[PDB]
C-alpha cells in the first residue's frame, strides 16, 4: 500500500533532498519517522488535510508538506552525515492517526564525497560434483564484491523467472576492509536446487544484483566509469557432467 | 511519556517460548501496540490493546494491557523461523485536535534459529562459471548449534550462517561462504577459527 | 439513562453563521470556538480558568463538517429543508420590582435553519446597549433555540418587544412585554 | 485540565443547506456511552452508538456511510475507544466546577392580583437563579400541604447557567391565613421557606 520514492539515495553533505510518500487510498493522516541504529524511530511530523498536526524535535531544515490528494513530501536541507537513515512514512485511515501503515522507506546516505562510490562485481559459482554425488542437491553461490555503499538488491533468476525457494542471501553485507568507515562491501547468496535440475543444460541460472549509485544528474570528475545505478549480473548454465 | 522494552538481540530456537518485555510510563489513557518490522520492510501492526485488561492477539502472539505492572509483554508459545524480525512496542497518547501520537520503544531484534533434522556437515569447493582460477568454499548442511566464526586472517572473507528453505522438499539447510584471493587458502583451512563439527565431510 | 450528558454540537451551513462548533454540559453551553478569531470562548470565567480547549479541534471538526455538507448537498440532489418558524417567549430573569435592575430574556425556540435577526425594542425604539445573546443552541430534534438578553430597569411607563426575523415567518414577529 | 475531541468521520427563500453533528457522552455509574450523530438539515441519517458498537444508517440516506464505516476496522476501533477515551477524560476534568456547581435559589412569594382578601387569586412562588435544575417547590396553607390548584410553569432555563420556576397556587385567602412556599435544592442545607400573610 504505502509507497515511498526514491527507494535509495546517495547525497553529499550540504545538498538537499525531497522524499515523496503516496499514502494508501484514502488515508489522510501521514506521519514521517527517521530510523537510525543509534536513535531508533524518531518522529518527524504528521499531516492531515494539508496541515501539520504535530512535529517532533528536529531542526527547521527538516520540513514537510501534504497535498490535497494526501500525498506528502519531506525535505532535509543543509544535509549532514548524521542525517543518514531510513526515512519511514506511515499513513493512517483512522483520522486520529494511531493505526499506521508503513512505507518501505527511503534509505538516505550522506557522504563527504562521491569519490568512494563503486558498483559491485558479480560472480556465479557452479555447484561441487562432490555435493551433487553426496547429497543429490546442487548449491549455487553468488558473490557481489567491491561495492559502496550497501544500496544493493540481490536476486536469482532461473529461466527468466525470479526464484525464492532454495535461496538465502546474507542478512547483512561484509566489510572487505573491516577497519575502514568507507570500506567496500561483499555479499553472498546461495541457490539450492536438485541435482536433476542442475544436470540439465536447458536451465539458465542468473544472479542479478541491482546497485543503487549515482544518477545522470551527478557530477563525475574521476577517470573510472560513473558508478551509476545499474544491474551487475553473473550467470551459469546447467551442466550435463 | 516513554516506552521501555527488552534490550539487545534475542536469539531463540524454532518452536521456543518467546517473551519480549515492554513497560510503559504515560499520562493515564494510553492505547498499547506491538509493531513488527520484518527484514527489509517498514513497520507493520502485529497486535493492539485499547484499555487495561484488553488482549491483543495475532499470528499466535499475545500481549495483555496490564495496568498493575504498566506493561504490554509480548508472548509467543512456539516461535516460527518466519517470526525473525524486529519488534516495537508502542504507546498512543492524545496529541491535540482529535489526533494521537505514537511513542515507540527502542526495537527488539529476534533471530529464530531453525531446528536441523538430518545434518550432513560438509565443506565443498565451487568453481566460478567464468574463470576456473576463481573459487569459493561452502560450509553447508551443518547443525544450528554450530556457530560460524569470522576470519582471523586479513585477506580472507567468511560470511555468517544463512538458512535456505527448499519448500518443495520441506528441507532447510544452514550455509556459510568463505573465499580469499589465495595462495595459502584451501577449503580445509577455510573454517579453522570456526569450531566445525567432528562429522564434517571434506572431499579431495 | 445518564447522571450527566456532555455533548459537542456543531453545524455548518450556506448562510450566516456559516458554522458553529460548541460544547455543552447538561443542555447548557460551556464553550465554543470563535471560527473567525480562531479562539475558544468560555461561558463563565470560572470555566476558562479551570479548563482549556485547543481551538484547532473546533476548526478541524468544522472543516470535516463542511466536507460532509458538500457530499450531502450532492447525495440529497440539493435538498433544502422546510423553514420551521420560531416560537418566541419573553420573560424576566428576576421577579419585577420597579426601580430594581433586571434582565429581560427573549427565548427564540423551535426554529430551523439557524438564520435569524433579533432586535430588542424599548417603546418601539431599537436598543443597542445592555444587550447580549446565546449561540444558535442545539435541540435534540435538530431544530434550534437562542436566548437574547436585555438589562433594563423596570418602570410602569415602559414596554418591551423582541422583534425576531426568520425565513419561516411571513413577516417579523414581535413578542411584547410589560 | 484539557478538553479532548473526536474528529467526525469524513463522508465522501434563500438557497441554504445545513450539516449538523452531535458527539454525546452519557455518564452513569462510572460508565460512559457515546452517540455520534450525522445530521443533514434536520435528518439524522447515520449514527454511532457505543452500546451497538457500530455505525447504523438512521435513514436510508446513511446506508453508504453505514456500509463503508463498518467495513473499516480502523474507524470502528477508533469510535469504540471514544467512551473510555474522550468521554471519560472530559468527564474526569470537571471537579466541583460543573459536576458539583451549586447556585442557591432566590425565593419570592407575591400574589398575581392586588385587592380584597376574600375573592379568587393566584399566589406566585417565583424561585429564581438556581443550579442544578432539580428543585422541589411545595405549597403550604397553615402548615398543611396544598397539592390541588398548584399551577406550575415547569423548569425554565435562563441560558446563563441558571434556572427559574414559577409555582403558583389557586388561593381563596381568609384574613389571617398563612401561605408558605417551601423550596428544597442540593445547594441548600435546609428548606428555604417564604411566607405570605393574608392581610
Ligand atoms: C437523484 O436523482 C436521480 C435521478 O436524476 C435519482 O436516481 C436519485 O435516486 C436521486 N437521489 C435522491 C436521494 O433524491
Ligand atoms: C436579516 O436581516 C438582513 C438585513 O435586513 C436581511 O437581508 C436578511 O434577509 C434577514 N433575514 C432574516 C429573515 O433573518
Ligand atoms: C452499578 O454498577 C455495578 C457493577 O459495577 C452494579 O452492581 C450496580 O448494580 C450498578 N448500579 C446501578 C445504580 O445501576
Ligand atoms: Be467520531
Ligand atoms: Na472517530
Amino acid at each position: 500500500g504505502v509507497t515511498q520514492t526514491p527507494r535509495y539515495l546517495i547525497k553529499t553533505r550540504g545538498q538537499q533532498v525531497t522524499l515523496s510518500c503516496s499514502p494508501i487510498s484514502g488515508h489522510r493522516s501521514v506521519s514521517w519517522y527517521q530510523q537510525t541504529p543509534g536513535q531508533g524511530l524518531q518522529f518527524l511530523f504528521e499531516y492531515f488535510s494539508e496541515t501539520q498536526r504535530n512535529k517532533g524535535n528536529f531542526p527547521g531544515r527538516f520540513s514537510g508538506r501534504q497535498f490535497s490528494n494526501s500525498r506528502s513530501e519531506m525535505n532535509v536541507s543543509t544535509l549532514e552525515l548524521g542525517d543518514s537513515a531510513l526515512y519511514l512514512c506511515a499513513s493512517s485511515l483512522a483520522q486520529g492517526g494511531e493505526t499506521q501503515y508503513f512505507g518501505p522507506g527511503t534509505r538516505l546516505l550522506v557522504l563527504e564525497d562521491l569519490k568512494n562510490v563503486f558498483p559491485p562485481e558479480v560472480a556465479v559459482f557452479e555447484p561441487s560434483e562432490a555435493e551433487i554425488s553426496h547429497t543429490q542437491k546442487a548449491t549455487l553461490v553468488c558473490l557481489a564484491t567491491g561495492f559502496y555503499p550497501d544500496h544493493v538488491e540481490l536476486s536469482w533468476w532461473v529461466n527468466g523467472k525470479e526464484v525464492h525457494s532454495g535461496v538465502c542471501t546474507d542478512p547483512q553485507p561484509l566489510k572487505e576492509q573491516p577497519a575502514l568507515n568507507d570500506s567496500r562491501y561483499s555479499l553472498s547468496s546461495r541457490l539450492r536446487v536438485s541435482a536433476t535440475f542442475w544436470q540439465n543444460p536447458r536451465n539458465h541460472f542468473r544472479c542479478q544484483v541491482q546497485f543503487y549509485g549515482l544518477s545522470e544528474n551527478d557530477e563525475w570528475t574521476q577517470d573510472r566509469a560513473k558508478p551509476v545505478t545499474q544491474i551487475v549480473s553473473a550467470e551459469a548454465w546447467g551442466r550435463a557432467d | 511519556n516513554s516506552v521501555t522494552q527488552m534490550e539487545g538481540p534475542v536469539t531463540l530456537s524454532e518452536e521456543a517460548f518467546l517473551t519480549i518485555n515492554c513497560t510503559y510510563t504515560a499520562t493515564g489513557y494510553p492505547s498499547l501496540f506491538w509493531y513488527v518490522q520484518y527484514p527489509g520492510e517498514g513497520l507493520q501492526l502485529l497486535l493492539k490493546a485499547t484499555k487495561a485488561d484488553d488482549k491483543g492477539s495475532n499470528k499466535g502472539f499475545e500481549a495483555t494491557y496490564r495496568k498493575e505492572t504498566t506493561s504490554f509483554h509480548l508472548e509467543k508459545g512456539s516461535v516460527q523461523v518466519s517470526d525473525s524480525a524486529v519488534y516495537f512496542c508502542a504507546l498512543s497518547l492524545y496529541s491535540g485536535a482529535g489526533s494521537y501520537q505514537l511513542t515507540f520503544g527502542k526495537g527488539t531484534k529476534l533471530s529464530v534459529i531453525p531446528n536441523i533434522q538430518n545434518p550432513d556437515p560438509a565443506v565443498y569447493q565451487l568453481r566460478d562459471s567464468k574463470s576456473s582460477d576463481k573459487s569459493v568454499c561452502l560450509f553447508t548442511d551443518f547443525d544450528s548449534q554450530t556457530n560460524v566464526s569470522q576470519s582471523k586472517d586479513s585477506d580472507v572473507y567468511i560470511t555468517d550462517k544463512c538458512v535456505l528453505d527448499m519448500r518443495s522438499m520441506d528441507f532447510k539447510s544452514n550455509s556459510a561462504v568463505a573465499w580469499s584471493n589465495k595462495s595459502d587458502f584451501a577449503c580445509a583451512n577455510a573454517f579453522n577459527n570456526s569450531i566445525i563439527p567432528e562429522d564434517t565431510f571434506f572431499p579431495s | 439513562k445518564a447522571d450527566h450528558v456532555s455533548t459537542y454540537a456543531a453545524f455548518v451551513q450556506t448562510h450566516r453563521p456559516t458554522g458553529e462548533f460548541m460544547f455543552e454540559f447538561d443542555e447548557d453551553e460551556m464553550f465554543y470556538v470563535d471560527l473567525d478569531k480562531k479562539e475558544t470562548v468560555w461561558h463563565l470565567e470560572e470555566f476558562g480558568q479551570a479548563f482549556s480547549f485547543e481551538a484547532q479541534g473546533g476548526l478541524a471538526n468544522i472543516a470535516i463538517l463542511n466536507n460532509n455538507l458538500n457530499t450531502l448537498i450532492q447525495r440529497s440532489n440539493h435538498t433544502q429543508a422546510t423553514n420551521d418558524p420560531p416560537e418566541v417567549t419573553v420573560f424576566p430573569k428576576e421577579p419585577v420590582e420597579l426601580g430594581q435592575p433586571n434582565t429581560l430574556i427573549c427565548h427564540i425556540d423551535k426554529f430551523f435553519p439557524p438564520v435569524l435577526n433579533v432586535t430588542w425594542l424599548c417603546n418601539g425604539e431599537l436598543v443597542t446597549e445592555g444587550v447580549a445573546e446565546s449561540l444558535f443552541l442545539p435541540r435534540t430534534d435538530y431544530s434550534f433555540h437562542k436566548f437574547h438578553y436585555l438589562t433594563f430597569v423596570p418602570s410602569a411607563e415602559d414596554f418591551y418587544d423582541c422583534r425576531v426575523e426568520h425565513w419561516g415567518l411571513d413577516q417579523p414577529l414581535l413578542k411584547h412585554w410589560e | 485540565q484539557a478538553f479532548w475531541i473526536d474528529l467526525f468521520e469524513t463522508i465522501g427563500s434563500p438557497e441554504n443547506y445545513l450539516f449538523q453533528g452531535r458527539q454525546e457522552c452519557y455518564a452513569f455509574n462510572g460508565t460512559q456511552r457515546f452517540l455520534e450523530r450525522y445530521i443533514y438539515n434536520r435528518e439524522e441519517f447515520v449514527r454511532f452508538d457505543s452500546d451497538v458498537g457500530e455505525f447504523r444508517a438512521v435513514t436510508e440516506l446513511g446506508r453508504p456511510d453505514e456500509e463503508y464505516w463498518n467495513s473499516q476496522k480502523d474507524i470502528l476501533e477508533e469510535e469504540r475507544a471514544v467512551p473510555d477515551r474522550m468521554c471519560r477524560h472530559n468527564y474526569e476534568l470537571g471537579g466541583p466546577m460543573t459536576l458539583q456547581r451549586r447556585v442557591q435559589p432566590r425565593v419570592n412569594v407575591s400574589p398575581s392580583k392586588k385587592g380584597p382578601l376574600q375573592h379568587h387569586n393566584l399566589l406566585v412562588c417565583h424561585v429564581t437563579d438556581f443550579y442544578p435544575g432539580s428543585i422541589q417547590v411545595r405549597w403550604f396553607l397553615n402548615g398543611q400541604e396544598e397539592t390541588a390548584g398548584v399551577v406550575s410553569t415547569n423548569l425554565i432555563r435562563n441560558g446563563d447557567w441558571t434556572f427559574q420556576i414559577l409555582v403558583m397556587l389557586e388561593m381563596t385567602p381568609q384574613q389571617g391565613d398563612v401561605y408558605t412556599c417551601q423550596v428544597e435544592h442540593t445547594s441548600l442545607d435546609s428548606p428555604v421557606t417564604v411566607e405570605w400573610k393574608a392581610q
